[PDB]
């Protein structure tokens, strides 16, 4: 029911990983590295009401 | 494409799947023969490994055991 | 006849693995019986109102309030000054205070003795 | 074994009120009663945007020193520069192990 | 939390808890997002001693 | 700047003078209207401070904590007006007088150019406080939260005044510039040393340091929703601008004066994040949130670094935003619950979604998530620690783990799971609770957007 | 390792059970690097923090 | 899409499928009414295998506290139907 | 849609490994009762797999009839 | 490999070391060495800007394999013949490195069996 | 799960879990079907064996051996199904379950649509209603005086009764909601 | 490796969508003829990885495995490389073997 969360959700772990890969100083690399780490949390846990995913 | 369940038969199989599965099969096997053909070398190698042990003393000049 | 399983704190022992479970007496089937007869009572009690029409709101849990009152306002009247309470809290509150303390005075120390002699390399150490 | 008489009219009478309610949740025909250009997306989604960016580097990032930095462009003998006009000579007479 | 049994009608199924019952000190140390007790295939000192 | 300050005194009668059903909508109104007055501050000068008068001077360390007191009165006043529904209007009137009476003397405490003047206000900024606390909370624990509000300050500032009156003796003048302008150096007595204790203690209560924050949890839990907006946002900034400005005068001695509290301010840290693992109260976990950033704090204002000051007025007005946003996110659920429990309520994100992506952007700002103002102040005094000394990296970076642990967990224990059964009384949030999120977090990445404006003097 | 991946799994075709091995219930529960670095020091963190640094 | 809408006939259809192959049990002589443990002759370890007949069938695990109840393809069909949800 | 089972009494143990089961179950007095439950899997259409190597070469003969030809074309190309 | 089985299970004495190699003179066994020669300038290779290891003694032959492949852009194909020559060139080296391994060891072996024989010979 | 449970486990009941985990995990390790049906036929053999022990010290000290064996020779990754405890998709769709008293607060617009659907609502509101007062007095006639002692409950039994505590179980969100 | 890999865990998860979302490998039996393009897929995919010649991973891999071979390396980092790989082989020959061959094991209703 949630699919279009789920591509905007792609798209948004996709740029944050364009913003990691093309970073020249050390903040935006940074910035990219936690904004995928953020992405990944959230679409691990994507059925949110399952323990084992929120784990 | 409309398919049905068939409950403990072979499924239902279209004509493009299996047209679409051995064409690419065959085409990687195509590729991985003609690659093989005309990049040999590759796979085999392409200079011969030299035997250290063939070398003569001239032109490795080592002296006779005596200076 | 196979290899023995010992239980541990973080890995506990299984249901069908305990000595106690296969040796039974009748008190313990009594045991049992009043432990379930006291958990059907609470799971009427909590039914009773979970399926009432006019009740809107939050049932209260005596447990839940017990717990959190336990965990936090009942710590202090209970407490006595022991041998053991007195070492632990000396220990673990003033312990790591101190090791810290030397560890960073002995690093800061050596750090400025190399200063003074002129050998850090400090070169490009603009900002501090 | 099995269920108990009580137990098995219990069962049969929460099934009958269960079903009876899956059937009320489905659909009435009228039920959601709402109240009251071809190639335009390589237009509004690549041709704006880039003619954007193509201002605000050429016009404004440009403005200042050291913003666009490339590197150097690969020199190999043989070549001519474009500006100066200036040939960059042969390599050395080739010993030729052929 | 997680040696309690799955298949019972718990008032609370994800934490596994009934209205009424008492709670353990250390429950959100066990409410089965975390620290787990639960019994191993292989005993503990055996799975450590392997790995060390 | 009479400017501001005489707008809210007439705020005063304005308030006392309105109909009884629209005192609510003129206080927010010109308190808004206020605060985008005192916006003009903001621009300060590259040298030296906006020098008014004799009395009064802004300079770029205070303009944002300004900024920030005007920006927190209507926030208050829309959290207030849930809770105050059934209250007389007499007592309502007394209320935002109350709020007030706390704005403007926090507005003269930021201001003021001598260090008297400043103790007064500072001092006298405890009364509104103590009256919200200990009339308008909920329980009967916040009579003891008051009493523990009170005296633990009052302990700490009451030597400071005696010294305050010495330094005059001896040096002539207490005036910030003439005190700045007319430094000399601290010799190694022990006058000296009792000298620095007692004009550092009453700062280092205020922030609170770690073994002197037991007041914290009572104060910041049991008062009301306002009261606690105001005490975690602003209150607890006194200590740090007060340290900020009064160090000026205690060195060299804080070379090493400030061992103790460094190591206090670490391992508390370590030990405040510590205990957010394992807490039943959703406030107190917020409350011990506050003490671990202040204790980062403490350490950037005494190793005494350009970079450690920018990073510490940067987490100052970061960590204001963002603990009375993440009280307001509690207090809504304690008033659809009745209950302060965090395991009580469980799932909210299938009942409430944009409350749960309110929750989940406090969550997200307290851990530091680049590129906001909160990392940049972190990565500051990081920065600095590790200039200072190479193995503070191993601690600040245990907590950097720590505190992302048990925001999210806070996350995953009220919006994740499946929803307690039981409960049927949670309505769908009103537009008064989403306008009042949406105008916690808006500025904080406004701020991002251009962060020289919170970085303080040393910019 | 294809010819004896291949061995291996055709001898699952005959009819014989054994009890598995030390080295297979190693490399099947993941050297227990799950199993003991999940358990101890969450563990001992969530004590220590409850037991000392609040109480 | 998805599975089809699985219905109270079909569960029924399936049950009786799975119970004809058993060999130890007469085709004919099985009626949806029939038990396990009266009409069959069948003891419990039988109804175990079974049960578990029923669970690779449909591919679903049923409790063991609900499985030792279940006695007829009946009760077997309305278990299945109230734990699919399915009213017709 | 609207499609039916099919009959029960096809599906056979004989001719299958079900059959060896049974024969060794039979000399140890034992028997297996559920042979026909999995006879499907074995009777229809999943009579015959290939084997790991027919797997790897699913394609082979096509793919090296179309490169011999190639191979072919190209040593009848050079001589222009 | 045998090198290593040789060096780390029998005599190390006689193994050359890798790392502190060679340990005798350039001209110690030969009467005259010619001096080896390079055919791209420093200029040039740094105008090429190859890389700082690519910089070996067979780089002339890298240099016209990368001009190839930026003057045959769109046929990434026709850059074979250099690619062969560069490859040849390497080879080479390789081969060269090989003598200079086994040189190595054979003076090795050879000084420390004829310093053995002499002291033998002083002994008697 | 819908069942309501005993204060005990009989030896039966405990020898039946015993053999259906047994042939579970025998599966888990014979992975072709025809192995599986050979080593169940055996694994049948030996519980049968020593079925008709008439010492129950003796059938105890069996169980005991048997389960013993069992945990040593257990599989370390046994086959879950899907939504089963362990399985892959156990708790999947708990995130899209709503409760059915938050449709009581839906705005007045969003009610104009599906008004059937909610007239049928009010219909089974008011028969909940009315039926809560005779499920309370059945409950109180039934139950001992010393409290319930089972988590069983009885079924209707008057002219036009309910069975008691039957909201919350007939109105269940569903298996896949959304 | 992206190309490959992706491809891999498409494969994974067609099967997975087609027998109602099941990802135990034991309850997967014979799909080489029952889906043609997807065991056709993974053949492809898993000889990719498995360093076949002249297919993608090849040009990287062999020139990885070469490269370890030919440095002043440790001999235990060389050793677990060689064992790794091989183990690559080892574990797609099982995926193949479990997932696409022999008789079906999957619930009846196809
Ligand atoms: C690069 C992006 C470009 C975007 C261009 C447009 C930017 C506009 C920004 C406006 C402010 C953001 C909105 C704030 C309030 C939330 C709005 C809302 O209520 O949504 C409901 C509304 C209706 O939805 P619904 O159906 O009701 O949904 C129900 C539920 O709420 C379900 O809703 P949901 O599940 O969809 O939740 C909403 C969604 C989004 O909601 C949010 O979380 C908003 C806040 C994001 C997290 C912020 C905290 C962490 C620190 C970030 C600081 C960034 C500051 C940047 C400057 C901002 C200045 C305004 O949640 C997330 O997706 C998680 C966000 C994780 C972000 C990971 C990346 C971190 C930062 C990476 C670097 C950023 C700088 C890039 C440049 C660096 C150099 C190249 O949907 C939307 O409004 C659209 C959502 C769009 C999501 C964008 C998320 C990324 C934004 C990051 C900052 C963008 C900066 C823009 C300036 C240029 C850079
Ligand atoms: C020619 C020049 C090159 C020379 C190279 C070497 C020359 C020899 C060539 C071949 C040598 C190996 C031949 C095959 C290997 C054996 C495979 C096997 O499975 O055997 C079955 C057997 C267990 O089978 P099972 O449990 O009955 O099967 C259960 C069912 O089948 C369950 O069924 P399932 O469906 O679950 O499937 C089970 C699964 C897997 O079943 C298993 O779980 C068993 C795992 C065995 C695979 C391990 C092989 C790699 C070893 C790496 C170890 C690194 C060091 C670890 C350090 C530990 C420190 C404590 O089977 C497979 O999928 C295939 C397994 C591997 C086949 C592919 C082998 C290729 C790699 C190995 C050969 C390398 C060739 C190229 C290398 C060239 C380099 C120059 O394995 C063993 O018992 C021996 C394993 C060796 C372990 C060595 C560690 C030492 C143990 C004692 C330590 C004593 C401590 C003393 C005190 C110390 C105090 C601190
Ligand atoms: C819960 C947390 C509460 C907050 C804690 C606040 C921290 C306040 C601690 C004050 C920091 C240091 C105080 C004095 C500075 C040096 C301390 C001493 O250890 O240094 C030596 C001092 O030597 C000995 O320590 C003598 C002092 C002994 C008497 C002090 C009492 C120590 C016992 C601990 C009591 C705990 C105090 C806090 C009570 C709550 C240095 O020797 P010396 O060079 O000669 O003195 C330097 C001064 N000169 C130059 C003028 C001569
Ligand atoms: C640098 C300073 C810090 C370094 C780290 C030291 C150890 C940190 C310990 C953290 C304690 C936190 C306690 C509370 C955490 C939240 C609770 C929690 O995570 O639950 C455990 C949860 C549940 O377990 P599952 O297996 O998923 O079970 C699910 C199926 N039932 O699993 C976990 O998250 C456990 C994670 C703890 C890992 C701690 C051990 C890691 C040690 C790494 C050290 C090695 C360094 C590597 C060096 C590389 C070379 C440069
Ligand atoms: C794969 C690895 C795991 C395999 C290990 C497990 C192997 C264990 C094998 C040995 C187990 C036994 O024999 S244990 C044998 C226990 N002996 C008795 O129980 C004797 C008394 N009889 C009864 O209790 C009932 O008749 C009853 C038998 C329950 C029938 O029940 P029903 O007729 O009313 O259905």
């Amino acid at each position: 029911p949630f699919i279009n969360r789920f591509f905007k959700y792609l798209l948004l772990f996709l740029i944050t990983m364009m913003i990691l890969v093309t970073a020249n100083n050390l903040f935006q690399l940074f910035i990219g590295w936690e904004g995928v780490g953020i992405m990944s949390f959230l679409l691990i846990g994507w059925w949110h009401g399952r323990t084992d995913a929120n784990t | 494409v409309h398919i049905e369940p068939r409950y403990r038969q072979f499924p239902q199989l279209t004509r493009s799947q299996l047209i679409q599965a051995e064409f690419f099969s065959a085409t990687m096997w195509f590729w991985i023969l003609w690659r093989f053909w005309h990049d040999s070398d590759a796979v085999l190698g392409h200079f011969p490994y030299p035997d250290p042990s063939q070398w003569t003393d001239e032109e490795l000049g080592i002296l006779p055991d005596d200076e | 006849s196979f290899p023995k399983y010992k239980p541990s704190r973080l890995a506990t022992l299984p249901a069908t693995l305990d000595p106690a479970e296969y040796d039974i007496s009748p008190e313990t089937r009594k045991a049992q019986a009043e432990r379930l007869a006291i958990r059907s009572r609470l799971k009427r009690e909590y039914l009773l109102q979970y399926n009432d029409p006019n009740r809107l709101g939050v049932i209260e849990d005596p447990a839940l309030i017990r717990w959190t009152y336990a965990r936090s306002a009942n710590i202090y009247p209970n407490f006595r000054p022991t041998p053991k309470t007195s070492l632990l809290g000396a220990l673990f509150g003033i312990g790591p205070l101190f090791f810290w303390y030397y560890v960073f005075k002995t690093d800061r120390d050596k750090k400025e003795k190399l200063i003074q002699e002129g050998k850090l390399d400090q070169t490009f150490n603009i900002s501090y | 074994s099995g269920y108990t008489p009580d137990e098995k009219l219990r069962l049969q009478q929460l099934r009958e009120l269960r079903r009876r309610w899956l059937k009320d949740q489905e659909l009435s025909p009228r039920e959601p009663v709402l109240p009251p250009r071809h190639s335009i997306f390589a237009v509004t989604h690549v041709l704006i945007p880039v003619w954007i960016i193509h201002y605000y580097l050429k016009y404004h990032v440009t403005a200042k020193p050291y913003t666009v930095v490339e590197r150097k462009p690969r020199i190999f003998p043989g070549d001519t520069i474009l500006e100066t006009g200036e040939v960059i000579p042969l390599m050395k007479e080739f010993p030729d192990q052929h | 939390q997680q040696e309690r049994d799955p298949w019972y009608d718990w008032d609370h199924p994800d934490l596994r808890l009934n209205w009424g019952e008492p709670i353990h000190w250390d429950l959100d140390m066990y409410i089965r997002n975390r620290v787990d007790t639960s019994p191993t295939p292989v005993s503990w000192n055996t799975m450590c001693k392997h790995l060390f | 700047m009479l400017k501001i300050i005489i707008p809210t005194t007439m705020l005063l009668p304005m308030t006392w003078m309105s109909k009884h059903n629209m005192i609510w909508i003129n206080a927010t109104v010109h308190s808004l209207l206020i605060s985008l007055i005192s916006l003009s501050l903001l621009n300060q000068l590259g040298e030296n401070s906006l020098n008014f008068s004799l009395t009064f001077f802004s300079d770029s360390l205070s303009a944002p904590l300004l900024v920030l007191t005007t920006w927190l009165l209507p926030l208050m006043l829309m959290a207030s007006q849930s809770h105050l529904s059934k209250e007389t209007t007499t007592r309502k009137k007394l209320y935002i007088t109350m709020l007030i009476l706390l704005q403007l003397f926090l507005i003269m405490t930021f201001t003021a150019t001598e260090l008297i003047l400043f103790y007064i206000l500072f001092e006298a900024t405890l009364v509104p406080t103590l009256i919200i606390i200990t009339r308008w909370g909920n329980q009967t624990e916040r009579l003891n939260a008051g009493l523990y509000f009170l005296f633990y300050t009052l302990a700490g500032s009451l030597p400071l005044l005696v010294a305050l009156v010495y330094i005059q003796n001896t040096t002539g003048s207490l005036n910030f510039l003439i005190i700045h302008y007319w430094s000399h150096p601290l010799s190694n007595s022990w006058s000296n040393i009792f000298m620095w204790l007692a004009c550092i203690m009453a700062f280092m209560v205020k922030m609170p340091l770690y073994g002197l924050h037991l007041w914290l949890p009572k104060a910041h839990v049991e008062a009301p929703i306002a009261g606690s907006m105001v005490l975690a946002a602003v209150l607890l900034k006194l200590g740090g601008y007060g340290m900020m400005r009064i160090t000026t005068i205690l060195n060299p001695l804080t070379n090493y004066m400030a061992y103790p509290f460094l190591m206090l301010s670490m391992w508390g840290m370590i030990m405040t994040s510590s205990i957010c693992l394992r807490q039943t109260d959703l406030k107190s976990l917020i409350a011990y949130s506050s003490v671990s950033h202040m204790a980062l704090v403490i350490v950037a204002i005494m190793i005494q670094t350009p970079w450690s000051f920018m990073g510490a007025t940067a987490l100052m007005i970061a960590h204001g935003l963002t603990s009375s946003m993440l009280f307001c996110l509690a207090n809504t659920n304690y008033e659809r619950v009745h209950s302060r429990t965090m395991i009580l309520a469980r799932g909210l994100q299938t009942l409430l979604p944009l409350m749960a992506t309110w929750w989940l952007v406090a969550s997200l700002t307290n851990l530091a998530l680049p590129p906001s103002i909160n990392l940049i102040g972190e990565l500051f005094i990081i920065t600095a620690s590790f200039s200072w000394s190479n193995i503070t990296i191993i601690l600040m970076g245990m907590n950097m783990m720590i505190t992302a642990l048990y925001s999210l967990y806070m996350l995953i224990t009220t919006q994740r799971g499946k929803y307690t059964h039981h409960i049927n009384n949670i309505k769908p949030s009103f537009t008064r609770e989403n306008a009042l999120m949406a105008l916690h977090i808006l500025p904080l990445l406004l701020l991002t957007l251009n962060p020289k404006m919170i970085l303080g003097p040393l910019y | 390792g294809f010819m004896l991946a291949l061995e291996l799994n055709n001898t699952t075709y005959y009819l014989k059970f054994k009890y598995p091995s030390q080295t297979y219930k190693f490399s099947n529960m993941l050297g227990y690097y799950p199993s003991i670095m999940h358990r101890l020091p969450t563990y001992h963190n969530l004590s220590m923090s409850q037991k000392s640094a609040s109480s | 899409s998805d599975a089809p809408p699985l219905t109270l006939e079909a569960i029924k259809d399936r049950v009786l499928y799975v119970l004809k192959l058993y060999d130890k049990i007469d085709p004919e002589k099985l009626s949806v009414n029939s038990h396990f443990m009266k009409d069959l002759g069948l003891d419990s370890l039988d109804q175990v295998e079974i049960i578990m007949a029923m669970e690779d069938e449909f591919g679903f695990e049923i409790p063991d506290i609900d499985a030792e109840k279940l006695m007829c393809p009946q009760e077997i069909v309305d278990y299945i139907a109230d734990k699919k949800d399915v009213y017709e | 849609s609207k499609m039916e089972l099919p009959d029960y009494k096809q599906w056979k143990i004989e001719g299958t490994p079900l059959e060896t089961v049974q024969e060794k179950l039979a000399a140890r007095g034992l028997r297996d009762p559920w042979g026909r439950n999995e006879a499907w899997r074995y009777s229809g259409g999943f009579a015959n797999n290939v084997s790991f190597v027919g797997a790897l070469l699913k394609g082979f003969k096509w793919g090296f009839a179309a490169f011999v030809v190639a191979v072919g074309a190209e040593y009848y190309l050079e001589s222009q | 490999g045998a090198h290593l089985a040789r060096r780390y299970l029998g005599d190390a004495s006689k193994e050359p070391d890798p790392l502190r190699m060679p340990t005798f003179p350039p001209d110690y066994g030969f009467p005259e060495r010619k001096e080896r020669e390079m055919v791209a300038t420093q200029q040039e290779m740094n105008d090429a800007q190859l890389m700082l290891q690519q910089r070996d003694y067979c780089a002339h032959y890298l240099i016209q394999l990368l001009k190839c492949k930026r003057d045959s852009f769109p046929n990434f194909l026709a850059c074979k013949h250099e690619q062969h020559d560069w490859d040849y060139c390497e080879h080479l080296d390789y081969v060269k490195r090989m003598k200079e391994f086994e040189r190595e060891r054979r003076l090795l072996q050879r000084k420390k069996r004829r310093e053995q024989r002499e002291a033998e010979m002083a002994r008697g | 799960a819908f069942s309501a449970p005993a204060a005990y486990l009989t030896h039966q009941q405990k020898v039946l879990r015993l053999y259906k985990r047994a042939l579970r995990h025998l599966e888990s390790w014979c992975v072709h079907r025809d192995k599986y049906r050979y080593f169940a036929c055996l694994m049948r053999a030996r519980f049968d064996e020593h079925k008709n022990e008439k010492d129950m010290v003796k059938a105890t000290q069996l169980l005991r051996q048997a389960e013993e064996e069992f945990w040593y020779g257990q599989h370390p990754q046994p086959y879950i199904f899907p939504e089963s405890p362990g399985g892959t998709s156990y708790e999947r769709y708990e995130c899209y379950k709503v409760p059915e008293w938050c449709l009581d607060d839906w705005h007045p617009s969003e009610k104009a649509m599906y008004p059937d659907y909610f007239a049928k609502r009010e219909q089974w509101k008011r028969l909940r209603r009315e039926s809560w007062e005779r499920e309370v007095k059945q409950l109180q006639e039934e139950t001992p005086p010393g409290g319930p002692r089972t988590e069983a409950l009885p079924p209707a039994r008057k002219e036009g009764d309910l069975p008691p505590l039957w909201w919350h179980i007939v109105t269940r969100p569903r298996e896949r909601p959304m | 490796h992206a190309f490959f890999k992706a491809m891999l865990f498409m494969c994974s998860g067609s099967i997975i969508h087609s027998l109602n979302d099941e990802q135990d490998i034991r309850k997967m039996g014979g799909l080489y003829k029952a889906m043609p393009f997807t065991t056709t897929a993974l053949i492809i995919g898993s000889l990719a990885l498995t360093g076949m010649p002249y297919l993608t991973g090849f040009y990287s891999k062999d020139l990885i495995i070469e490269a370890v071979n030919m440095s002043y390396t440790n001999a235990w980092a060389l050793l677990m490389t060689l064992i790794a790989t091989s183990l690559t082989a080892a574990y797609s020959t099982r995926i193949i073997f479990f997932a696409f061959l022999g008789k079906p094991r999957f619930p009846p209703l196809v």
